[PDB]
């Protein structure tokens, strides 16, 4: 209910632009997709982008075979057979990690605060003796 | 089912309750002794 | 520290060296050495109102700040909105500027009508609050900078403005004191 | 630009600390806090010392306890920044193994572009050095080079970022030549060998065999490679 | 997926091809004139003998074509850019205690 | 010359003191002992800070002529093999010397 | 110790769980799961296994 009553629109015309919206709102904008393709991207250049919780459903990718064909058998079990040898988990991280791509000192931003604080200090000390200056000259 | 970075105050409640505590024997010395000190006037005068 | 002619000239040498230093820091555009797009990345001599291009393509092309940049900004809190407000508009600068100047013209309403010595006094008030807002320029800058560099001479000026400032506010303070003195001195006898 | 504005702000809390404590002539006299007595008293706020002097008005006393927060905040700043300084440097761990290598990606590692030892990390079954070979396979630009030579130069241009992966023997000739800039670390990470070679049927085979095993039991293949590697 | 097919092939001992499919859709249908597309059609109206390719298992892609067990399992994930370093509030310096 | 001293040390161990110097020269003094206390103080605490932080221990040897350098640490070999023999008929001065 | 405490941070991920020995893992005596870390040529489970 969130997304469809939310201004501007916040639905992503293509996947690929999904993934710049993400670069450039600098952490205002979190893009939903497939667990795979985040996990690809999160392994390119520049790496700025995590994938973060869990995933929402379940899905699986498959080998299609036509209707009546003599070779969807022989595959469903070389599926089976390469996911328990970890043929399958070796080529999902080859082609994903295997190839991926991914003190100072202090500075006065971190202490502008108290050197705010002082000068306001400074002022008030100042408006407080001039007010009793003026109060004892009345 | 059947199921920070910052300090917090739990790491040093225990000086805040000296302190307190401090404050009320300090409160209680003084009172004993300007009680002790009222009654030695009253009967030497 | 001695006498009284030497006290009100010296006094106002200083305000005017002050105003003078405070208004180039704020007019010349030479306040940060650092690399920077000047229209490649190259070195540029910046101020507070407009970056400009130094050994480059087109050296001499000068160019306004980016003080709120479009096209995805990002945004921020309103404290940083804020911030960038007072970088942009430099109205403590200015401020130390019109309070600089506000000092000199009570030290120069000083010799008419000697007998107001609260004159000194506004003096000595403005001079001190021309360095606060100074102090606060500078700092309001660097932290909005902050977000290899090297300082021009007007930052260093507009740094110097704030010493003679404060120094001149302590002998504008230092006349009222004496003049008060020669009120009760005279009292007395 | 934080050292530059301490000073700032202590000569202008001392400026204001001598305004607020002596311009009302209704308080002259009261207070020994003049010009030189207030910057006085500013420094010995800041540097946490004692004081002969404390303001006494409302104006003074604000200016002293402004002044004495930015002094605390300040000081105990500088404390953290030091601890934290020295603490970072101190857990700073060369890179003194292979292992250590294959764990970071800042320092770059490359081998020579064809020779035993780039085909060494190809064909290989060790956990660190299939790793260190799918780096370096997948990686732009190539840190492979043509030529040792060439190679041994990237170590002393990359000022630290490029390591190179050679044989042993070279790496402590090379160490020990001027400039003297380069150093062999960690420990060879496999074990090769050099023979004489006599041709198949040789009448020389055996007693060259013999000898070579003579003169490292007896210690000139250790004086020999000392001489020319340490002693020149 | 070619690292797959090489695989899918010496399992069964057969030869292949490898092609890419012209429409570069992964498969729909027509709401009007109820013909499928892209890599679905091609194994519906004979293109192809097989597709070792990301094909999502749903259940209209399932009653036109067999689809093998899931060789990779995923679903909908959350993606946000690196947290990166905050710069600092002007306050900051009350951080070290809690409020 | 004694009350200096004692302001001195007072100064140093951020003790307070019961005068302070009043010239220009004396406060200048006071001034420079004040910044020299407070950075050695600084640096001292930042410095046991680091070493309770993180604990290093090394090898008093860490190669073959440490070991002989130094004497505090016994060394020896099997009482007859090929490495007592080793260093009986080597020619290397450090060897020697351990031998 | 504060600085310690904030260094402290506990187990996420296997290869996490891999490098550190102070918490003991172990599977099943039998089962699917002994089977896979076996057969795993993965580097990350081998040294698990």
């Amino acid at each position: 209910t969130y997304m469809r009553s939310a201004e501007p629109s916040v639905f992503v015309r293509t996947t690929a632009e999904g993934v710049a919206r993400v670069r450039k709102s600098k952490g205002k904008y979190a893009y939903l997709l497939e667990s795979t393709m985040n996990e690809y991207i999160e392994q390119r250049k520049p790496c700025d982008t995590m994938k973060v919780g869990g995933n929402l459903d379940s899905k699986g990718y498959d080998i299609a075979t036509p209707k009546g064909s003599s070779l969807g058998t022989p595959v469903n079990l070389a599926v089976l057979k390469l996911s328990e040898q970890g043929v399958l988990d070796k080529l999902k991280n080859k082609w994903w990690y295997d190839k991926g791509e991914c003190t100072s000192a202090l500075s006065l931003s971190n202490v502008a605060g108290v050197f705010y604080i002082l000068v306001g200090g400074l002022g008030l000390a100042m408006l407080v003796a001039l007010i009793e200056f003026c109060y004892k000259s009345r | 089912g059947e199921c920070t970075s910052a300090l917090s105050l739990s790491n040093v409640a225990g000086v805040f309750y000296i302190l307190v505590g401090g404050l009320g024997l300090a409160m209680l010395v003084a009172l004993i002794e300007f009680c002790y000190k009222s009654r030695a006037e009253a009967k030497r005068m | 520290l001695f006498d009284r002619g030497v006290q009100m000239l010296l006094t106002t040498v200083g305000a005017f060296a002050a105003f003078s230093l405070m208004t180039i820091a704020v007019g010349t555009d030479y306040w940060l050495y650092s690399r920077g797009v000047c229209k490649e990345e190259v070195m540029t001599h910046s101020g507070l109102w407009r970056t400009c291009c130094l050994e480059g393509n087109f050296k001499g092309l000068c160019k306004q700040i980016d003080h709120f940049p479009e096209d995805a900004d990002y945004e921020a809190d309103t404290a940083e909105y804020f911030l960038r407000a007072v970088r942009a508009s430099s109205i403590f600068p200015i401020l130390s500027v019109i309070l600089l100047f506000m000092g000199g013209l009570c030290i120069a309403a000083s010799e008419f009508y000697k007998t107001r010595h609260n004159i000194i006094l506004s003096a000595g008030i403005f001079f001190v609050s021309a360095g606060l807002s100074n102090i606060i320029g500078i700092i309001v800058y660097i932290s909005a900078n902050a977000g290899s560099y090297s300082y021009g001479w007007s930052f260093y000026f507009g740094a110097l403005s704030f010493i003679i400032a404060e120094m001149v506010g302590v002998l504008a303070v230092h006349m009222f004191i004496d003049r008060h003195k020669q009120l009760r001195a005279t009292a007395r006898a | 630009e934080i050292w530059m504005c301490i000073v700032f702000a202590y000569i202008g809390v001392s400026v204001v600390l001598f305004l607020v404590s002596r311009f009302s002539p209704y308080e002259w006299s009261t207070n020994e806090f003049g010009i030189f007595n207030s910057l006085w008293f500013s420094l010995g706020a800041f540097m946490q010392q004692g004081c002969d002097i404390s303001p006494r008005s409302l104006s003074g006393r604000i200016v002293g306890g402004v002044w004495w927060f930015f002094t605390l905040i300040i000081i105990s700043s500088y404390t953290a920044n030091l601890a934290a300084f020295l603490t970072v440097e101190r857990m700073v761990s060369p890179i003194e193994s292979a292992e250590d290598l294959s764990k970071q990606t800042e320092i770059a590692y490359g081998t020579l572009d064809s020779g035993s030892t780039k085909e060494f990390f190809r064909r290989s079954k060790i956990a660190v050095f299939d790793k260190m070979w799918t780096y370096m396979r997948s990686a732009e630009p190539s840190v492979f080079v043509r030529t040792t030579a060439e190679g041994v130069a990237r170590v002393r241009k990359s000022k630290g970022k490029y390591a190179y992966l050679l044989e042993s023997t070279m790496n402590e000739y090379i160490e020990q030549r001027k400039p003297c800039d380069t150093m062999k670390v960690g420990g060879n990470l496999d074990s090769k060998g050099y023979d004489i070679a006599t041709p198949k049927g040789s009448s020389l085979g055996t007693p060259v065999n013999l000898a070579v095993l003579k003169l490292s039991e007896q210690g000139v293949l250790d004086k020999l490679k000392n001489k020319w590697w340490y002693d020149k | 997926c070619v690292d797959l097919a090489a695989e899918i092939a010496k399992h069964c001992g057969f030869k292949y091809k490898l092609t890419i499919v012209g429409d570069g859709k992964y498969g729909a249908r027509d709401a009007d004139t109820k013909i499928w597309n892209g890599m679905v059609g091609e194994l519906v109206y004979g293109k192809a003998d097989i597709a070792i390719a990301p094909l999502t298992i749903t259940l209209v892609r399932e009653e036109v074509i067999d689809f093998s067990k899931p060789f990779m399992s995923l679903g909908i994930s959350i993606m946000i850019k690196k947290p990166q370093k905050s710069k600092p509030g002007v306050f900051s310096f009350l951080d070290p205690l809690a409020y």
